[PDB]
């Protein structure tokens, strides 16, 4: 959801 | 789980390994700043950092192993002290002068050119004075900066799976501890001194965290005051903080 | 030259343990249904009270009399609340989700609700209270960890020798931490973990200092709750 | 400047 969540995840 | 298992030499190499790299500022210096250009150079910049910021913190021994909320509070609440600590290092030989870019050097002065900005660039101009006295090293540094990521948000948080995961970053803040003192003896210091220079470096993450508290404040500020536009991800971070 | 610098491990926790303050109470008026105003006031009347207390213990807190008379304002006008809130934290220590802020003042996170953006301060400084319960904190290392906060939080900001003598009576502090530890039986790697583990703790009471001054600010132009000149001052000081 | 805690810390 967030931004930070998704570069996180971001493979 | 590989970071309790890392020597202290390998959690040093992989903590330098994974250093972010020096970003540039689109800084004019034909052009003249305004109070709304300043703070568009520093929130640019500082926007592009957190990118490098995210996948820094990926590489730091232990944090894949938190759960991705986990990763998420760590990283939010942390944030500005990760960029001020890294702005206050790379500022170290440039007395009275704070390094934003190889291309941005400013003094307080130039502070003034935003409202309360002055304060906390006398702050973070301190702590870089600090940092000059004690001759802190790149190694020193490194783990300051993943200390500071573990421990910021783990106060902030209830289930006997979540302790374990509260127990594991207390095992690698450990780790780091370990890491810190075997550094020091290295540099030939006495017992005394090892854990003098300990204390004297975890005392300054004190500082750091008063200087985020109060630059979270300025920033909060800004958002309404509504001249400088933040970045969206920058908006974010500083919601997780209200 | 400090006298303080000459004290040996012992003698300076015992000079610490003597100088601690009284346990002061609140009114024993058993209202029991609070109100944002009523538990404000007594907050406020307790830490104003509990202020000139901390006064003393700090001229008794080895190195601090060596500083000049603004050096030692500057300390506790940047300390103050800190060193309110580790106090209430330790003295919590043995009351598990709650916060004893006098022995007849014992509130919990629910009572917090009271007053707005309360609840988060409570949160965290049961948190802590929690963590400090976790390591087993001791009396003679509650000490050490009070006058550390006194002597570094305001360090930094000495803007315009003797900042030199604070940091040598900082590693003093240090010394007789590590002197606990070794004589609590700990090892050389459980010493240094265990100097580390209560001296990020204070980056957190730290964190806590402030949010609790902001709280006090927006209650100051709420107007709601009248606030003593002595905080006035110490309140002012953070702008 | 005038600060109660001017007295304060002079009549510890
Ligand atoms: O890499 C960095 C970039 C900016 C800063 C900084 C310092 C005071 S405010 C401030 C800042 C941070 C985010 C922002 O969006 C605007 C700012 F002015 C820093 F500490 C490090
Ligand atoms: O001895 C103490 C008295 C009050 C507190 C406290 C805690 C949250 S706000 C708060 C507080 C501080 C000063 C004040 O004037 C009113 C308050 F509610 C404390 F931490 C220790």
């Amino acid at each position: 959801h967030k931004i930070l969540h998704r570069l996180l995840q971001d493979s | 789980s590989l970071a309790l298992s890392l020597t202290a030499d390998q959690m040093v190499s992989a903590l330098l390994d994974a250093e972010p790299p020096i970003l540039y500022s689109e800084y004019d210096p034909t052009r003249p700043f305004s109070e709304a250009s300043m703070m568009g150079l520093l929130t640019n910049l500082a926007d592009r950092e957190l990118v490098h910021m995210i996948n820094w913190a990926k590489r730091v021994p232990g944090f894949v192993d938190l759960t991705l909320h986990d990763q998420v509070h760590l990283l939010e609440c942390a944030w500005l002290e990760i960029l001020m600590i890294g702005l206050v290092w790379r500022s170290m030989e440039h007395p009275g002068k704070l390094l934003f870019a190889p291309n941005l050097l400013l003094d307080r002065n130039q502070g003034k050119c935003v409202e309360g900005m002055v304060e906390i660039f006398d702050m973070l101009l301190a702590t870089s004075s600090r940092f000059r006295m004690m001759n802190l090293q790149g190694e020193e540094f490194v783990c300051l900066k993943s200390i500071i990521l573990l421990n910021s948000g783990v106060y902030t948080f209830s289930t006997l799976k979540s302790l374990e995961e509260k127990d594991h970053i207390h095992r690698v803040l450990d780790k780091i501890t370990d890491t810190l003192i075997h550094l020091m003896a290295k540099a030939g210091l006495t017992l005394q001194q090892q854990h003098q220079r300990l204390a004297q470096l975890l005392l300054i993450l004190s500082h750091i965290r008063h200087m985020s508290n109060k630059g979270m404040e300025h920033l909060y500020s800004m958002k309404c005051k509504n001249v400088v536009p933040l970045s969206d991800l920058l908006l974010e971070m500083l919601d997780a903080h209200r």
